Formats: structure tokens, sequence, C-alpha cells
RNA sequence: AACGAUAAAAGAAGUGAGAAUCUUCUUCGCCGUAAGGACAAGGGUUCCUGGGGAAGGGUCGUCCGCCCAGGGAAAGUCGGGACCUAAGGUGAGGCCGAACGGCGCAGCCGAUGGACAGCAGGUCAAGAUUCCUGCACCGAUCAUGUGGAGUGAUGGAGGGACGCAUUACGCUAUCCAAUGCCAAGCUAUGGCUAUGCUGGUUGGUACGCUCAAGGGCGAUCGGGUCAGAAAAUCUACCGGUCUGCCUCAGACGUAUCGGGAGCCGAAGUUGGAAACGCGACGGUGCCAAGAAAAGCUUCUAAACGUUGAAACAUGAUUGCCCGUACCGCAAACCGACACAGGUGUCCGAGUGUCAAUGCACUAAGGCGCGCGAGAGAACCCUCGUUAAGGAACUUUGCAAUCUCACCCCGUAACUUCGGAAGAAGGGGUCCCCACGCUGCGUGGGGCGCAGUGAAUAGGCCCAGGCGACUGUUUACCAAAAUCACAGCACUCUGCCAACACGAACAGUGGACGUAUAGGGUGUGACGCCUGCCCGGUGCCGGAA
RNA sequence: CCCCCGGGGGCGGAGGACCGAACCGGUGCCUGCUGAAACAGUCUCGGAUGAGUUGUGUUUAGGAGUGAAAAGCU
């Protein structure tokens, strides 16, 4: 259910500095909405969510082998928690 | 009166325009506006039918009562007499006792505040809804049914009149504006007097596209066209040879009526 | 020098689209005729 | 041959195998109602970072909008959807039709329009009414309390709801001056010692017995059934009934959060100008007579209650979907191109010049147009001046001069009494001082070949043909005497009109028009006028 | 509309009115003619509150549409 809505954490120098603000950034399945994405984050990590934002992101159009390539297509979501700002501590 | 102008532009000397001083300067009643501008620019299934209909200026429709029958026996008071860009033949707002408001065509010689009365026994005063059977012989009237209920085809435009002649079993004779004489059933309503704006005719449009403000686009002659386009096609210079319309026929003297019923109801002679 | 092709995403898909080919027989002929060519373009909808 | 606008470039320094071309510094020249900035269409990672150097780049290339990889794109309040309707498209039933199909009421879709709650700042390498900080607003659910009862519809009413030109008052944005304030330092060249120079000189919110143009509004008791389907305590009609209330644009003060030149934080004055923006739906005039629907306000119908109401106060909780990077008058859109073309809207400072988005020079900003270097032949293109002459050139004064802006004086035939007319012609134009008036005027003086000192800115007149006139045409050899045009005329057409589209006893257009109207034809403002021939053909009647 | 007796003055602000930028257009010459461009450039010129220009959305088509009319555009 909730486990496989969440995709994989963003790994970005910008996203990791936000890690220090209590802000957490990770990709999700694009067809999901904010309401379910929030209850997914907080069913999974046990923490109140007070701020969501989301954004569809096109797949880059890479080309291998001189066969023109395609997109990939994602939906990064950024989330701010309550003052109980822990996750799994797994930040680095 | 109608306005005339000094020749300060090459136009505008010949140009003329109607006098509006008798028209009350009010917004038309909101319930009767109907809107329905939506001008059908001569086009049918996208395809031109009444050729030479251009755009012109925007218009709203003023619903106008024509049958006038349903409010039989109630008095009316003439409020504003007012402009209308559809009829080009001024209309007249009026209020009924019981408060319903409906427009009516303005008779020549009718002032604001006048009484108006409708029904069968009503007296032949100006602007009443009288069925023909009670109309005095020789009176002039306008706004005339062809069949009782849903009628007002006869005499509707500026200055038009219907001069009742003799009477029969239930049919009355009348003189239409075109000079035809015609029968009409005696329970058809009429409106006493000729139409108002009695002299629309002597307005002078003045410049081209005074017509365009009226929405009538430039009207091409055949002889300027090509044999492809119209029968009066080209050939070096200018002429005739046959004298025919767009699609062919006569159009100087070629009687175009069909051979039908109700020609027996048009039984008195007709120039037309 | 205004030119013949002035792109418009609503024009391109309103005429020419998959939804519009199905509205009539003659266009559904255009579909099954191209599907038989095995094309992939099929319509303008990619 | 060309290397894609004649808007120039120079030196130093750096990086590198390699440099006219990449980076830096300092100058120079070019745009500046743009060649600066913000959006919409459209494009689709072109964006930022780190690398690269095949090909793409009109040369080179260490560079690039090229290639590789990694990141970047955040919304209850902005734009769209979960709201509404226009043309148009659909469309159960319904109307038609060899088939496929064609029409069509309600209803539905459909933004180019209506409705609707946030402003100020900060800032990633790359996002900002989105993230952050400060402080608001909007709907919904619940709770505490006041209230302690009426809510009040797929239906009615009001209202939303609308033109064009011109224009009174007040104001802000915003711009100017200064011996106002504040900050920083220096000065040389001959002088100034600051009264010089340079720079900055307030945004949002909350509260005012503060100043304030302007703008909106009449208001109830009752009668009638025949009006709004019935209802109705709401509307409409009709009759009785007596300047004042509301609103703040914006300014001012106090406070507070910001910003602020600068070396953390200074000042925030007086005088002037001023919008198409705001007050606003103002005023006036005009004819060609200027959308609809929901939201919104008001009424009952039904139903639910009338000792757990509508509504208000605080607190809490809640806030979906899509778009958002970059290009975006162009190297990223359309033109096969990194093309002298084309592309809708908004903002677009200063000085001078009646005005101005004009002209010149310039701010901020952005560029020198992706081959260079020399030579100074013929010829070719875009320009400067030209002796004496002045159209002798030539098909033609074609081309190119001339004239040119504002103020003053003065202006003909002819005329539809408006006009011809900027007729033609002649004069003024700068600087100082004094004097009068509201930058002018009167005078006196001064310099130059010359004072709209440079840039923008009519050559004129006489006489004909044609068309009256503004306007319209052959996208790409014809702009005209062609077309249309107001005005005129013939004829047709009685209303399911004539006529026209149509497979159609369908449906439409004419037209929600009705003979002072509609169709067809030909003439073509205005003035004086429009003659003879009905045998032939056409047409209207007669019909032995 | 207001004064003096159709005239003059006050005022008002009409117009297919005038000059002129944007904008729309294409007058004449030159250039360009394996173009910068499959119709343009510089100069010059016409309209510039109207029969005006323009953006979205949409309707009309092959003997057919549309056409201020060239057999022009599709
Ligand atoms: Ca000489
Ligand atoms: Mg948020
Ligand atoms: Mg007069
Ligand atoms: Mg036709
Ligand atoms: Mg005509
Ligand atoms: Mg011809
Ligand atoms: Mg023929
Ligand atoms: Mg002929
Ligand atoms: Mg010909
Ligand atoms: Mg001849
Ligand atoms: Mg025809
Ligand atoms: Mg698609
Ligand atoms: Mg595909
Ligand atoms: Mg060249
Ligand atoms: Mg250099
Ligand atoms: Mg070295
Ligand atoms: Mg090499
Ligand atoms: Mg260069
Ligand atoms: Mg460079
Ligand atoms: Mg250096
Ligand atoms: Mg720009
Ligand atoms: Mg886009
Ligand atoms: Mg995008
Ligand atoms: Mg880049
Ligand atoms: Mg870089
Ligand atoms: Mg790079
Ligand atoms: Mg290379
Ligand atoms: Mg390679
Ligand atoms: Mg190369
Ligand atoms: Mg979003
Ligand atoms: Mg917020
Ligand atoms: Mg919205
Ligand atoms: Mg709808
Ligand atoms: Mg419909
Ligand atoms: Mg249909
Ligand atoms: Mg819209
Ligand atoms: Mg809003
Ligand atoms: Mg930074
Ligand atoms: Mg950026
Ligand atoms: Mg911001
Ligand atoms: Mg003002
Ligand atoms: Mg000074
Ligand atoms: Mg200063
Ligand atoms: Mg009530
Ligand atoms: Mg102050
Ligand atoms: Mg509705
Ligand atoms: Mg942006
Ligand atoms: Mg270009
Ligand atoms: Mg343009
Ligand atoms: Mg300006
Ligand atoms: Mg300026
Ligand atoms: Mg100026
Ligand atoms: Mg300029
Ligand atoms: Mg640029
Ligand atoms: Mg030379
Ligand atoms: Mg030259
Ligand atoms: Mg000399
Ligand atoms: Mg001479
Ligand atoms: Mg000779
Ligand atoms: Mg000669
Ligand atoms: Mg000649
Ligand atoms: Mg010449
Ligand atoms: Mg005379
Ligand atoms: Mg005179
Ligand atoms: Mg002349
Ligand atoms: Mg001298
Ligand atoms: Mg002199
Ligand atoms: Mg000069
Ligand atoms: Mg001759
Ligand atoms: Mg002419
Ligand atoms: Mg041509
Ligand atoms: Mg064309
Ligand atoms: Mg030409
Ligand atoms: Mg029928
Ligand atoms: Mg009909
Ligand atoms: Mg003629
Ligand atoms: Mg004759
Ligand atoms: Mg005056
Ligand atoms: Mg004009
Ligand atoms: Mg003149
Ligand atoms: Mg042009
Ligand atoms: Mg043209
Ligand atoms: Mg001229
Ligand atoms: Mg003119
Ligand atoms: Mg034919
Ligand atoms: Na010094």
């Amino acid at each position: 259910s909730h486990y496989d809505i969440l995709q994989a954490p963003v790994i970005s120098e910008k996203a990791y500095s936000a890690m220090e603000r209590g802000v957490y950034s990770f990709w999700v399945s694009p067809k999901a909405t904010k309401t379910e994405i929030k209850d997914a984050i907080q069913q999974a990590f046990g923490v109140r969510v007070i701020g969501i934002s989301t954004m569809n992101v096109p797949g880059k159009r890479k080309r291998v082998g001189r066969f023109i390539g395609q997109r990939n297509d994602r939906k990064k979501a950024i989330v701010r928690l309550a003052e109980g700002q822990s996750i799994e501590a797994l930040a680095g | 009166a109608v306005k005339k102008y000094r020749p300060y532009t090459p136009s505008r000397r010949q140009m003329t325009t109607a006098d509006f001083s008798g028209l009350t300067k009010k917004r038309p009643e909101k319930a009767l506006t109907e809107a329905l501008p939506k001008t059908g620019g001569r086009n049918n299934r996208g395809r031109i039918t009444s050729r030479f209909i251009g755009g012109g200026h925007k218009r709203l429709y003023r619903i106008i009562d024509f049958k006038r029958r349903d409010k039989s026996g109630v008095n009316a008071k003439v409020a504003a007499i007012e402009y209308d860009p559809n009829r080009s033949a001024r209309i007249a707002l009026l209020h009924y006792a019981d408060g319903e408001k409906r427009y009516i065509l303005a008779p020549e010689g009718l002032t604001v505040g006048a009484t108006v009365n409708a029904g069968p026994e009503a007296e032949p005063k100006l602007g009443n809804a009288l069925p023909l059977r009670f109309v005095p012989v020789g009176a002039v009237v306008h706004a005339l049914e062809l069949v009782p209920g849903k009628g007002a085809q006869l005499a509707r435009s500026a200055g038009t009149s219907v001069q009742v002649q003799g009477k029969e079993s239930d049919y009355v004779i009348v003189r239409l504006p075109s000079g035809e004489l015609r029968r009409v059933h005696s329970e058809c309503y009429a409106t006493i007097g000729a139409v108002g704006n009695a002299e629309h005719k002597n307005i002078v449009l003045g410049k081209a596209g005074r017509s365009r403000w009226l929405g009538r686009k430039p009207h091409q002659r055949g002889s300027a066209m090509n044999p492809v386009d119209h029968p009066h096609g080209g050939g070096e210079g200018r002429t005739g040879a046959g004298r025919v319309p767009v699609t062919p026929w006569g159009k100087p003297t070629k009687g175009l009526k069909t051979r039908r019923k109700r020609k027996t109801s048009d039984r008195f002679i007709v120039t037309r | 020098m205004k030119r013949t092709y002035q792109p418009n995403n609503r024009k391109r898909a309103k005429t020419h689209g998959f939804r519009a080919r199905m509205k009539t027989k003659s266009g559904r002929n255009i579909l099954a005729r191209r599907r038989a060519k095995g094309r992939h373009q099929l319509t303008v909808s990619d």
C-alpha cells in the first residue's frame, strides 16, 4: 500500500541541505496525490506532516547507441514535518 | 424635423438623420431584452443564402407583443416611446394595471401617458386592440392578423396603413400598403391608426457605410463579374443581352407567384 | 513573410486527432487503413 | 564566387599541445518606445554544475543553444479544473433520408468573456504572489459560549448587465529642482577648499474624537386581481405618506516589520510636474442603439423542526488535480539554415525641442551582428562637394536637388459659401542686460559667413482628360479611368412571401423582417435634363 | 445653447475632417536576380476614429466555397 507509493529518496546536494532543516525530499509514483502521499509518509515514519508540496517532472530524453531515447517520468515531493523532525536518521 | 448638416466634410452635406426628441432616453426594459443579437450573416449551413449581409453594429431584440389578445379588457398606460434598431418603426413601452409590461408598436400621433385598451368591445380610439368585425368602415389601422391568434403580418413598418372596405359573412375587405385588396377573418385583431415614425423614407444615408452601420454589405453588379460568376459576364467593355438574375430567369416583369389556395382569399384585384 | 504553418496545439488535435477520426466512418477508415500499414504514427496523438 | 547588413575595435593579463576568435582587466564604438524588461502562443531540457572537442559552428575554437553525466522545476490565495454561460459543437425523446447519413427542443460541452480568498521582503550554482521570515484573508468540519428559534429550494423577483466621442474635480505610480537632510573621501591640471563634486533621500501592515476631492441612496403604510404557474412577508402597477446618511481613493500622524547608500546600518525635507491607472458604475453630447448564465440579494412551495435554530465570537482541524525550469520581436517559435523576412499583449527613465511613444544624445540594461589581415588599380554599389551654364538630358525633370519646423504679416480665379489654403508671397528665430506681464513681450547692447546654427519636419503655380468624393482590387510584372459608393430607376414579392442551400411533405437563411420591408437588374454625389422607332426577340395581358 | 442687430462675439467639441508615430499598405527609383529573402531592403509614398486594425475560439470547399469582382483566393 503505502510502502510502494514512495519511490526512492532524492539524492541531491540541495535536497540534503534541506535534510538539515527538517525538510525531506523524495520521489513518488506520479499518479499519486498529496493526501495519500502525506498519510503514506506518516504511516511509514510515524511523524506528523504539516507541509506538502509536489511537482511533476518530465523524463529526460537521453539517447544511447544512436537509437533516440525516451523519457523516464517522475514526481518529486517535498515535505516538512512538525517539530518532531526525525526520520530514520538515515541522512548522508 | 430631421437633422441636416453643413458641408464641413465632402459627405455629410447630403447626409440626413432622424429626429429623436420624442423618444424617451431610457435603457430598454430588462425583462423584454431577450438579447438574441447573434446575427446570421446571410449563411445557412455555413453557405450564403441572402447574399450581401455584412456585419454592422450590434443589436438586442426587443420582444414585442403582436397578438395583444390575451390581456383583453385591461387598461394600459403609455410609458416611454422608445427607439428600436430592429423594427425601424418606433416602439412604445406600456404598463398594464396589474403591472405587466410589454412593448407595442407606436402609432402615429400617440403621446406618452395615453390610455390604451384591448379586447372585443373596446372603442375605436388610437392604439386599441380591436377585432376587425367591430372596426368602423373606412377606418385606417395597422398591425393586422392573417388568422386570429398568432397574427401581425400586415402593416408593421413606418407609416403603413390598412383601409378597411366592406364587410361580409365573417370576412372583411382591407387595403394593404402594397395596393392589394384582400379578405381577412373578422376576429383578427388590428390597431387603430397608421404606423408611427411616419416619414422614415426621407432619411438620407449620405455616405457609403452608413449602410454598413445597418449591416448591408456592398452589392456587386453582375456586369462587373465574369461569365463564370454571373450570366451578365464579361466581354471587353460593357452591355446586356437577355436580362436575367444570378441564377437565371426574368426579374423585369415575370410574375413569380405560385398557383395555389388563398388566391381565392386575395380575391379583390392586386397591383403588386 | 507569414508562412503556411503556424503551430497550434488545440488546432492540431481538434482536427486530425484520434478522437476526431472516430467521429466519422471515413476517418475510422484512416485508422484501420494505417493500422494495416503497421505505421505507429497512426494519428497526431502519437 | 562567397563566408549572410559599413554598429568599429585596441592593448595588457590568463588558460592550453595549440589562441585574431575562450576567460579576465582597462578603454573605445552601437541600440536605448530598443537591438532594455515582463507575459501569451509555440519549442521541449535548450536551464545550472562538472567534464569533452568527432561531427554541428560558414574560419578557428581551449568556447557554444553542439556531446556525456549529475542536479534544478514546490501554490488553499497567481492561470486552468472540481463554478457559469457565447458563436460553434453535441444532443435520449422528436423530424427526415437507397445505405453510410442529414436536421433538431430541453439538457450538455465549449474562454477569446463572467465569478473568486495575500501582501511585503529574503534567498540555491539553477525555483518563487509556490520555499523561508513577518503579518493577513477565504471556504469547509468540529468543539466551547452568546443566541436560546426558523431555516428558507432544480421555482418567482431584483442584480449581475455591458456603446462610441469628449470632459470637470482630486489623487498615486512616477519624474524634476534645490545652499533641505544623510554618507564617503578628494582635491592638483590655471581656479574652486565648499554655497564644490558623487551617491542615497521610503515599501507593507495596524490603530487615528486628524485633513480630504469624488462617488452611491430616496423611504415606508396600503389597494387591486386581471401580472411574475400557484405561492409569497420579495418584485411590478397604482394610489397615502417626511439638504440628510454611507464610502473611502489618497494624504497626514503614531507604532511596527522591512528595505536602504555604504563602512552592521545614516537620512528620510521643502517646492514643482503627472498618467490610458485609482476615486467611479462621475458629467455632457451623439446614433449606428451597444451578450448570456452562474455566483450574489430577496420570497414562499415541499420537508424538517419549534428546551441541543439562522447568525456571531474564539480555538482547533482541513486545504485535491494540472501548469510553473529556459527561450519567448528570436539563434531556442514559423521561415530546409545559428536566415536582413514574420509573430498577439504589458512596462519602456533623463536632457534639449510648442506637444509627443517624434528627432538627437544618453541612464539602467543589452550588444560590436562567429573569417581575418593588408592594398588603396579598372569597374560596380551607397554617399560628399563641385567652376561657367541650368532641362540644352530624355519616351518622361525618371532620378537627385530646391522647399522644410514654430511665430507674425499677406493671400487669386472659382465655389455646392464648408472650401480652394500651409494658395501664392514677405518677415522673425541666437547670447547678455534692464523694464512690464502668469515663459512671453517692449527696449538697449553683444558675437558669427550663418542663430528651428547639428537631427527630425511641404517645392510651388497655370491649364486639360477620367472618375464626384473617403474607400476596394490582380498574395508574386497592372492601384488605375477597374470595383464599390450615397443618390436614382425598372421589375418581383400577401408571408408556410419572392429568392437561395438542400438526399427531404426534414430543417434553415431571408427574418424572430412584412410592402416607408425583402430579392433581382442597371445606372452611379450634385445641377440642367433623359428624344424618335413595338417590325423582330423578351415580358404582361387578351384567349373568336 | 448664451449675448448684440441671416450676420459678429461667447461657448461647445462634430467629423468615412487635416498633419503625423506606432499599426495597416505597397507609390516611384535603385539594389537584389546560383538573393540576407521561392516577392524582400534602403530611400520615397498612401490610410492613419473608421467601409479602421488585431488576438483567441469557431463555421463555409472542388462544379464546390469565398470574392467592394482580378477567373482573384481556397
Ligand atoms: Ca555656382
Ligand atoms: Mg505549502
Ligand atoms: Mg442646421
Ligand atoms: Mg456564390
Ligand atoms: Mg445599390
Ligand atoms: Mg471583369
Ligand atoms: Mg452562364
Ligand atoms: Mg453580357
Ligand atoms: Mg478577363
Ligand atoms: Mg465596346
Ligand atoms: Mg442564385
Ligand atoms: Mg496526447
Ligand atoms: Mg510513440
Ligand atoms: Mg552577400
Ligand atoms: Mg581581445
Ligand atoms: Mg603556459
Ligand atoms: Mg589542432
Ligand atoms: Mg569580430
Ligand atoms: Mg565570446
Ligand atoms: Mg588582471
Ligand atoms: Mg524585449
Ligand atoms: Mg508551453
Ligand atoms: Mg515546460
Ligand atoms: Mg548555458
Ligand atoms: Mg559556467
Ligand atoms: Mg557547460
Ligand atoms: Mg572541433
Ligand atoms: Mg566522439
Ligand atoms: Mg569548424
Ligand atoms: Mg501545483
Ligand atoms: Mg503561504
Ligand atoms: Mg481561477
Ligand atoms: Mg455548461
Ligand atoms: Mg444549439
Ligand atoms: Mg448534429
Ligand atoms: Mg480566458
Ligand atoms: Mg482571485
Ligand atoms: Mg546566490
Ligand atoms: Mg532564472
Ligand atoms: Mg517574492
Ligand atoms: Mg486629471
Ligand atoms: Mg548646485
Ligand atoms: Mg546632490
Ligand atoms: Mg424571511
Ligand atoms: Mg514622514
Ligand atoms: Mg445552467
Ligand atoms: Mg520564469
Ligand atoms: Mg532572424
Ligand atoms: Mg505586427
Ligand atoms: Mg512613458
Ligand atoms: Mg523619452
Ligand atoms: Mg519631452
Ligand atoms: Mg527614435
Ligand atoms: Mg537578448
Ligand atoms: Mg576606393
Ligand atoms: Mg548614393
Ligand atoms: Mg566653394
Ligand atoms: Mg534659373
Ligand atoms: Mg536630344
Ligand atoms: Mg527637349
Ligand atoms: Mg509615363
Ligand atoms: Mg521625382
Ligand atoms: Mg466672387
Ligand atoms: Mg473666403
Ligand atoms: Mg488645386
Ligand atoms: Mg557680423
Ligand atoms: Mg541675423
Ligand atoms: Mg539645425
Ligand atoms: Mg487629347
Ligand atoms: Mg476614384
Ligand atoms: Mg500584382
Ligand atoms: Mg491574398
Ligand atoms: Mg504595384
Ligand atoms: Mg415544413
Ligand atoms: Mg425559420
Ligand atoms: Mg458604371
Ligand atoms: Mg431614353
Ligand atoms: Mg474657449
Ligand atoms: Mg480621417
Ligand atoms: Mg485641403
Ligand atoms: Mg510592412
Ligand atoms: Mg492588398
Ligand atoms: Mg498627403
Ligand atoms: Mg486623406
Ligand atoms: Mg457552376
Ligand atoms: Na589640488
